[PDB]
RNA sequence: AGUAGAAACAAGGGUCCCCUGCUUUUGCU
């Protein structure tokens, strides 16, 4: 409904009609990145300089009707001015704080499921047991390890198709799933992700983070395992070793 | 055959057929039998779907819902999308291949085919090709023959008759054209075309001019390279090459290196953004943490505590400036402070009047007018911007005194670090006690006071510059400290008036006027204060051990400038700590790996271990780990305060000489290829920066001490 | 007592305190005005180091070009560009002989890559030069403008979306007799063949900033869209070759590079033991990019691609050919001032060709006089050298080939050598029975390098017994030591947003603990300092404090409203619960269980207007410029919350004639956003389709409406309304 | 921990020129 | 004046008022 009405509104204009009709789907990858904004050269300096301004942040137009124009202390939260090259509006950081105290609350029960990797990390740390510290000469060998506890040994292609099946079932295309592991993973993810309002792109990114194995060259000294490379910063030192056992297998 | 097909079909059918065949990358003008087959298939499928709606109950209707959904005549992406959506919503498992259309009353995929050959042959062929048992197959024939699965005809007899009649009449037209016999359909062979990428025209002409001198065309060069074999080419041309081309190794012995040559000229002068060792602060007692109270209120209170103000007069004039303007600026600051005092409401910021003295001191309207070249090309004195080397200066003894003062211990704490998570691991407890030692040693260092002052000043200047770029704003210089008695104190060093700050580039300059209290008589080291105009503003009755002694109080007033990048890097001075602290930790840990125990407590408390850190008339002086930490902190702070390209170049070049000297000290037989070149590279970075000159002098001292 | 920190080296070895020698707490040097002087100096230096070559006049661009290949052999130790073709081919042949099949397998892999690469792959660049506008633009904008102009000039081979098709389009456009471009009030401009050819071969020059370890600024260059694809394919082939070479320092990371260095050091040490001497040279090449010739790269590419399809060889050959005929823009020009009249004016570089020289100082006048013969259409002809320096991998291949020439079977003597090469940097190790053999090997390596246009810098290099050395600020002293100062600038507020900044700060502390020997106590103090800086930068001081900021009132209200204060994020005035043990846990999930239900729901609300997600490649990914090296991509762990906002953009373009593009961008976004509402996966994986936006949109809308009606989610009235609107769109598209 | 330094002179700094007491 | 250093800033555009603060200038593994 809203989609087709917006498409009609776009087609009403001449320039938008020309853009829509004369651009193919392949050319979209190019025209969507078309921008006059240069990638920031000194983000730290720019951030320090911008935080002294009234409206350094950008927000969607909906904010206009979702938070008041001014504070209880007559502090303006957003300005009508549009961000350059877009329909977003300039807002002050106060608005964010306002949303964090007076914004519309929503149920957050899929978040631990969607961000399963981070909460697995925190649960592993919570149930870990520490041992003594031993002061001795530490020998570190630069070895290739995998920083990904719980990955399902899926490469780019297979993980991407599983994510496509889970998050965008109708856009999977010609590919089909054969390995029983992929089928069970897809079924479990679909069951657990049912009725999830988190952004589909974020869900896909988290699934990729959880399913695809990553590797890195690191100066390891002790056990070479994902759960141990996860706390390498905590366990190994220049002259000390901290005995530790993660609370997750 | 092309014109017959194009003129006997709805433009939509033919257009869909062209788009479909182009999606495969074929040529419509070359292959036409496939075009005819696909166009007939589209026509028959559309007749199948056309005139078939579904009512509310779900029964047939002939002229709302559409009974059939077409799959053919669409891009692979869209066809796959439609089949996937149908399979997901309805529940019917999708087929491996692409069907032709889908029926919904029976909720299953149906395939349509049009072939001259007998219905059974094509039916069996496609049935064993698709290998699907839940998808209908409906084969038609040019002669009217037709059959489907289990003889189950999904479409009404009238619709089937219409399809047969249309196929028969199009076949009759094909026969009339006479090309009916030589059609025989055409099956997709899936041919593969080799890639080609030719170089011709201007490109070949350019390529023919991008070759070694003795080749005329790219083809000749390619032929030469393809048949090339190595036949002692490198050996022969090494034989031919002159022996003057060599990398002769010059032994680096203890008698080889020489001291660096420092530049000659007038003594260097102070260039920091605020006074370091000559700063004087007026203090008050108040229970406020860092950056809590209103700066102007605190400055007014600090001013109140001092009795003994005097009519200001010039003591040491700025040679190149207008000193009465500085005097008037100080008087205006005092008057504006009185005005805010008699207001009963203290604003967060105060805007100073744009008086003539402040207009001059802040460089108002000093930029030349920007005009087009055609309008000024005839001006007699028009010329390129001065782009000469900076004037050279000789090292002065005040920078070493500044560093010595910055390395000292103070009675007050200058930094209060934020909370962190509770310690739960034994290593965390060890780190906590070690960090207690580090924080104690670093919080009571003068360099830390400089860090705090610089961070505060740069933060205030940057915030004012962004917030109000058209006003002259008065910014008090304030710091907070805790005395050895544990009581909080707010100190005022002076005042800053910023100028217009329309800062566009990262190197754009905002000018400001700094007025700083001091007890140092400028006449003792005049060359250090070349940029300053120093006044006498009062007589302070200092309380000393024996009794009380009167001392004049001076106001160092100068015009300075800073940019966005300099302000940003001054706001991040706290990281200086890390540098020194890191180096300290690695020194303790290195010594703790050989004794199998932590030596932090031993190092800091007993001071058993010392490192050579100083120079005395008697010889090299050794300091404790805390002294080393404070010295490295002071070095980092002075690197931050006296940053310049000279420092970067000197550090980079002198690192190599330090490494070579170290290799000599390790008895690794070092050698150099051009040592005088390295010395020249090092010495070209020593021009006028007092910090860099002091670093070079330090290097000379280390060099004379390291080779004996 | 005069404190002298350098004296600390009397007890602590220089390497073990190397961090003391890096002044990376102050601001780095920056350029202030024009880079035209640096560009002219670079051009003159490039033409001087190869001046004993053949001068030719290009028949296409009419430009004077210098060819130093196979020139007179060097007679002194000054930098030389007279590389020998036979020597380069011999080095390549011996490299192939030592690693049989390397070139063939690399060519097969690159041939597979060439046919699958898409044109949109060129959007992952940075400030590409735009010939249509004659100025630097972001890579995507430049590519879009080039495609628009090609389409308007009847060059539409790129509709297929393949990169090679776009290269064919560029090839054809090179042959066009007239190019029509649009200049902003739209105006039509016509370029003749020579003018367009000069524009297509132009490199835009500027001056580098934030460079450490140098006293003088230098000039860098960026090419246009006409050569980027060819360079991409050449660099893909060079990367494939480098990956199979153990002596190559690219494209591996720092830790793997250190592992390779340690491996080679150990290999050269065990062999010697006690029967021969081994010496390490901590080397450095001078004028690396000013003495590498595109013709030599053409020769190496030709040799590598022997016995390969003709099209592949042509595609790989194009880039060296175009770099051999390159032209350089001379920056912005100069600024003149009049003290008497108090005036300042800008003189564009294009006027340097025929401007009176009375305005300039002696050095600038000499530069202009020396460069005048090379000036054409406001650009300088630069045949020799690699100013832009985009062949960082082919140069690595050449260096590795020279290193491989050091095997005992190639030296045919008692001495031999091995080491590592990374672009212009290299570490060498020569083993020989005695010091005379060491000198002989060093001389042989130096002369062989000279034969292929590589000039070792004698003033920045030294040699010592192979126990210690340095390689690109990695200091090895019987094992690699830590250099923490190199990472000091990365400690601070990155400047992305609150969530990303917190995550990046904590991650940087953790990584420096792992890699740079950051101690536990120092790690805790760094955490404290980062939290302080974060609170000050984002004005998110703790709710209970009395620090006065514009954000203080809202933070205080949130603090007083909250029950479990430990659950609040630091961005929301909460406490800092981070320590060493939990540096690997994102903040939101660190205190997830301590947060109030309502605060948690508000913070993690997907309907919040502050969060905006771009394509997946930019999710939880930031671009960070290190102190040394090019900008890198760093991935951080963070939960998408209301603190993942986006800062505003520069608005200066509103005051220029290019303002028209802004609206254009806006329009595109609208369309693209609408496309997401019909193909939600488009932001996850790039969609492919030859059809237009409109057709796919209407097809998807019709299908979704019908399926939803079938499922009973929408009444018949809504289905009819949607079908009517879709029919309206279909009929409106035609007219 | 109270940092101390041997260079501390109890008498040479009669008054601190940076942070003196002036009533 | 001052910043600064091989070239720049010391406001720049537009028609009291309006716009702008990286956008004629930041490459490459």
């Amino acid at each position: 409904m809203e989609r087709i009405k917006e498409l009609r509104d776009l087609m009403s204009q001449s320039r938008t009609r020309e853009i829509l009709t004369k651009t193919t789907v392949d050319h979209m990858a190019i025209i969507k990145k078309y921008t006059s904004g240069r990638q920031e050269k000194n983000p730290a300096l720019r951030m320090k300089w911008m935080m002294a301004m009234k409206y350094p942040i950008t927000a969607d137009k909906r904010i206009m009707e979702m938070i008041p124009e001014r504070n209880e202390q007559r502090q303006t939260l957003w300005s009508k001015t549009n961000d350059a090259g877009s329909d977003r509006v300039m807002v002050s950081p106060l608005a964010v704080t306002w949303w964090n105290r007076n914004g519309p609350t929503t149920s957050t029960v899929h978040y631990p499921k969607v961000y399963k990797t981070y909460f697995e990390k925190v649960e592993r740390l919570k149930h870990g047991t520490f041992g003594p510290v031993h002061f001795r000469n530490q020998v570190k060998i630069r070895r290739r390890v995998d920083i990904n506890p719980g990955h399902a040994d899926l490469s780019a292609k297979e993980a991407q198709d599983v994510i496509m099946e889970v998050v965008f079932p109708n856009e999977v295309g010609a590919r089909i799933l054969t390995s029983e592991s992929q089928l069970t993973i897809t079924k479990e993810k679909k069951k657990e992700l049912q009725d999830c309002k988190i952004a589909p792109l974020m869900v896909a990114y988290m699934l990729e983070r959880e399913l695809v194995r990553k590797t890195r060259f690191l100066p390891v000294a002790g056990g070479t395992s994902s759960v141990y490379i996860e706390v390498l910063h905590l366990t190994q030192g220049t002259c000390w070793e901290q005995m530790y056992t993660p609370g997750g297998e | 055959m092309e014109d017959f097909v194009r003129q006997c079909f709805n433009p939509m059918i033919v257009e869909l057929a062209e788009k479909a065949m182009k999606e495969y990358g074929e040529d419509p003008k070359i292959e036409t039998n496939k075009f005819a087959s696909i166009c007939t298939h589209l026509e028959v499928c559309f007749m199948y779907s056309d005139f078939h709606f579904i009512d509310e109950r779900g029964e047939s209707t002939i002229i709302l819902k559409h009974r059939f959904e077409i799959i053919e005549g669409r891009d692979r992406t869209m066809a796959w999308t439609v089949v996937n959506s149908i399979c997901n919503t309805t529940g019917v498992e999708k087929p491996k291949f692409l069907p032709d259309l889908y029926d919904y009353k029976e909720n299953r995929f149906i395939e349509i085919g049009v072939t001259r050959r007998e219905v059974h042959i094509y039916y069996l062929e496609k049935a064993n090709k698709i290998k699907s048992e839940k998808t209908h197959i409906h084969i038609f024939s040019f002669t009217g023959e037709e059959m489907a699965t289990k003889a189950d005809y999904t479409l009404d007899e009238e619709s089937r008759a219409r399809i047969k009649t249309r196929l028969f009449t199009i076949r009759q037209e094909m026969a009339s054209r006479g090309l009916w016999d030589s059609f025989r359909q055409s099956e997709r062979g899936e041919e593969t075309i080799e890639e080609r990428f030719e170089i011709t025209g201007t490109m070949r002409r350019l390529a023919d001019q991008s070759l070694p001198p003795n080749f005329s065309s790219l083809e000749n060069f390619r032929a030469y390279v393809d048949g090339f074999e190595p036949n002692g080419c490198i050996e022969g041309k090494l034989s031919q090459m002159s022996k003057e081309v060599n990398a002769r190794i010059e032994p680096f012995l203890r008698t080889t290196p020489r001291p660096l040559r420092l530049p000659d000229g007038p003594p260097c002068s102070q260039r920091s953004k605020f006074l370091l060792m000559d700063a004087l602060k007026l203090s008050i007692e108040d229970p406020s943490h860092e950056g809590e109270g209103i700066p102007l209120y605190d400055a007014i209170k600090c001013m109140k505590t001092f009795f003994g103000w005097k009519e200001p007069n010039i003591i040491k004039p700025h040679e190149k400036g207008i000193n009465p303007n500085y005097l008037l600026t100080w008087k205006q600051v005092l008057a504006e402070l009185q005005d805010i005092k008699n207001e009963e409401k203290i604003p967060r910021t105060k805007n100073m009047k744009k008086t003539s003295q402040l207009k001059w001191a802040l460089g108002e309207n000093m930029a030349p007018e920007k005009v087009d070249f055609e309008d000024c090309k005839d001006v007699n004195d028009l010329k390129q911007y001065d782009s000469d080397e900076p004037e050279p200066r000789s090292l002065a003894c005040w920078i070493q005194s500044e560093f010595n003062k910055a390395c000292e211990l103070t009675d007050s704490s200058w930094v209060e670090l934020d909370e962190i998570g509770e310690d739960v691991a034994p290593i965390e407890h060890i780190a906590s006690m070690r960090r207690n030692y580090f924080t104690a040693e670093v919080s009571h260092c003068r360099a830390t006071e400089y860090i705090m002052k610089g961070v505060y000043i740069n933060t205030a200047l940057l915030n004012a510059s962004c917030a109000a770029m058209d006003d002259f704003q008065l910014i008090p210089m304030i710091s907070k400290c805790i005395t050895k008695e544990g009581r909080r104190k707010t100190n005022l060093y002076g005042f800053i008036i910023k100028g217009r700050s329309h800062l566009r580039n990262d190197t754009d300059v905002v000018n400001f006027v700094s007025m700083e209290f001091s007890l140092t008589d400028p006449r003792l080291e005049p060359h250090k204060w070349e940029k300053y105009c120093v006044l006498e503003i009062g007589d302070m009755l200092l309380r000393t051990a024996v009794g009380q002694v009167s001392r004049p109080m001076f106001l160092y007033v100068r015009t300075n400038g800073t940019s966005k990048i300099k302000m940003k890097w001054g706001m991040e001075m706290r990281r200086c700590l890390l540098q020194s602290l890191q180096q300290i930790e690695s020194m303790i840990e290195a010594e703790s790996s050989v004794k199998e125990k932590d030596l932090t407590k031993e190092f800091f408390e007993n001071k058993s271990e010392t490192w050579p850190i100083g120079e005395s008339p008697k010889g090299v002086e050794e300091g404790s780990i805390g002294k080393v930490c404070r010295t490295l902190l002071a070095k980092s702070v002075f690197n931050s305060l006296y940053a310049s390209p000279q420092l970067e170049g000197f550090s980079a070049e002198s690192r190599k000489l330090l490494l070579i000297v170290q290799a000599l000290r390790d008895n690794l037989e070092p050698g150099t290829f051009d040592l005088e070149g390295l010395y020249e590279a090092i010495e070209e970075c020593l021009i006028n920066d007092p910090w860099v000159l002091l670093n070079a002098s330090w290097f000379n001292s280390f060099l004379t001490h390291a080779l004996r | 007592m005069d404190v002298n920190p350098t004296l600390l080296f009397l007890k602590v070895p220089v390497q073990n305190a190397i961090s003391t020698t890096f002044p990376y707490t102050g601001d780095p040097p920056y350029s202030h005005g024009t880079g035209t002087g640096y560009t002219m100096d670079t051009v003159n230096r490039t033409h001087k180091y190869s001046e004993k070559g053949k001068w030719t006049t290009n028949t296409e661009t009419g430009a004077p070009q210098l060819n130093p290949i196979d020139g007179p052999l060097p007679e002194d130790n000054e930098p030389s560009g007279y590389a020998q073709t036979d020597c380069v081919l011999e080095a390549m042949a011996f490299l192939e002989e030592s690693h049989p099949g390397i070139f063939e397998n690399s060519c097969l892999e690159t041939m597979e890559i060439v046919q699958q690469t898409r044109v949109d792959k060129l959007t992952q660049g940075r400030q590409t030069y735009d010939w249509t506008l004659n100025r630097n633009q972001p890579a995507a904008t430049a590519l879009a403008n080039t495609i628009e102009v090609f389409r308007s000039n009847g060059l539409t081979a790129n509709e297929s979306g393949r990169l090679i098709d776009f290269l064919k389009d560029v090839m054809d456009s090179m042959d066009k007799e007239e190019m029509e471009i649009t200049t902003h009030g739209k105006k039509k401009q016509r370029l003749n063949k020579r003018s367009y050819l000069i524009r297509a071969l132009t490199l835009n020059t500027m001056t580098k900033d934030a460079e450490r370890g140098k006293l003088k600024r230098r000039a860098i260059a960026t090419p246009g869209m006409q050569i980027r694809g060819f360079v991409y394919f050449v660099e893909a082939l060079a990367r494939s070759i480098c990956e199979k070479l153990e002596q190559s320092g690219l494209p591996v990371g720092g830790n793997e590079k250190k592992a390779k260095l340690a491996n080679v050091v150990r290999k050269m040490m065990t062999n010697s033991q006690d029967t021969e001497l081994s010496f390490t040279i901590t080397g450095d090449n001078t004028k690396w990019n000013e003495n590498q010739n595109p013709r030599m790269f053409l020769a190496m590419i030709t040799y590598i691609t022997r016995n390969q399809p003709e099209w592949f060889r042509n595609v790989l050959s194009i880039a060296p050919i175009m770099f051999s005929n390159k032209m350089a823009r001379l920056g912005k020009g100069y600024m003149f001032e009049s003290k008497s009249m108090k005036l300042r004016t800008q003189v564009p570089a294009e006027m340097l060709a025929n401007i009176d020289l009375k305005y300039f100082n002696k050095s600038t006048r000499e530069k202009i006089e020396k460069i005048r013969p090379l000036l054409i259409d406001g650009t300088a002809s630069l045949s020799p050298g690699m100013m832009m320096g985009m062949f960082n991998m082919l140069s690595t291949v050449l260096g590795v080939s020279i290193l491989n020439l050091g095997q005992k079977k190639y030296t045919k003597t008692t001495y031999w050598w091995d080491g590592l090469q990374s672009s212009d940097d290299f570490a060498l190790i020569v083993n020989a029975p005695n010091h005379e053999g060491i000198q002989a090997g060093v001389d042989r390596f130096y002369r062989t390098c000279k034969l292929v246009g590589i000039n070792m810098s004698k003033k920045k290099s030294y040699i010592n017994r192979t126990g210690t050395f340095e390689f690109t600020s990695f200091f090895y002293r019987y094992g690699f030591v830590a250099n923490f100062s190199m990472e000091l600038p990365s400690f601070g507020v990155s400047g992305i947003n609150e969530s990303a900044d917190m995550s990046v700060g904590v991650t940087v502390i953790k990584n420096n603990m792992i890699n740079n020997d950051l101690g536990p106590a120092t790690a805790q103090m760094a955490l404290q300092l980062f939290i302080k800086d974060y609170r000050y930068t984002y004005r998110c001081h703790r709710g209970d404090t009395q620090i006065q900021t514009r954000r203080a009132f809202e933070l205080g209200k949130l603090w007083e409203q909250t029950r479990s204060k430990a659950g609040l994020l630091v961005s929301d005035g909460g406490p800092n619960l981070y320590n060493i043990r939990n540096l690997h846990i994102p903040e939101v999930c660190l205190k997830w269980e301590l947060m109030d239900e309502d605060y948690q729901g508000r913070l993690c609300n997907p309907m919040n207007p502050f969060v905006s997600h771009k394509e997946i490649d930019s999710v939880n990914n930031a671009v960070v410029m290190p102190a040394h090296g090019p900008a890198k991509s760093m991935e951080y762990d963070a939960v998408a919350t209301t603190h993942s906002w986006i800062p505003k953009r520069n608005r200066s373009i509103l005051n220029t004639s290019q303002r028209g593009i802004l609206e254009d961008e806006q329009m595109y976004q609208k369309c693209c956003n609408l496309f997401e509402k019909f193909f939600p996966s488009s932001s996850y994986r790039r969609p492919v389709g030859i059809s237009s936006m409109v057709e796919a949109m209407v097809s998807r809308a019709r299908i979704d409406a019908r399926i939803d009606f079938e499922s009973g989610r929408i009444k018949k009235e809504e289905f009819a309304e949607i079908m009517k609107i879709c029919s309206t769109i279909e009929e409106l598209r035609r007219q | 921990y109270s940092p101390t330094s041997p260079s501390y002179s109890p008498t040479s700094p009669s008054y601190s020129p940076t942070s003196p007491s002036y009533s």
